[PDB]
């Protein structure tokens, strides 16, 4: 209506939880051990990559 | 003669003539068990 307004007569204090990711697990790969295991022969072929 | 092989996870029935060495545990070694060969450290195990 062009001539009426609603005013809050009261209030509520609210506490709200916002959860945010900030980091992830730091990961490391031994690329030689993953590809070749311990085999010397494969490690020599891997050098060619 | 046609020799047909199978190389299963089952007891070795025919083997090549390789001489066999003592176990060397707790060291990184080359190994060859029934032709299954690799490199690593051998230890006792609990495995069933
Ligand atoms: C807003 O509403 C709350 C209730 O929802 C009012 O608090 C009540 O106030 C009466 C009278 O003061 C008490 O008898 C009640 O016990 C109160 N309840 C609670 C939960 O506090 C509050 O007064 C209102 N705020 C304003 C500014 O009027």
């Amino acid at each position: 209506s062009n001539n009426t307004i609603a005013i809050p007569t009261n209030f509520s204090i609210s506490v709200t939880t916002e959860v945010m990711p900030v980091s992830m697990a730091k990961t490391s790969v031994d690329c030689t051990m993953y590809i070749c295991g311990d085999s010397t022969e494969c490690s020599n072929l891997l050098l060619q990559y | 003669v046609v020799l047909s092989f199978e190389l299963l996870n089952a007891p070795a029935t025919v083997c090549g003539p390789k001489l066999s060495t003592e176990l060397v545990k707790n060291q990184c070694v080359n190994f060859n068990f029934n032709g299954l060969t690799g490199t690593g450290v051998l230890t006792d195990s609990s495995k069933r």
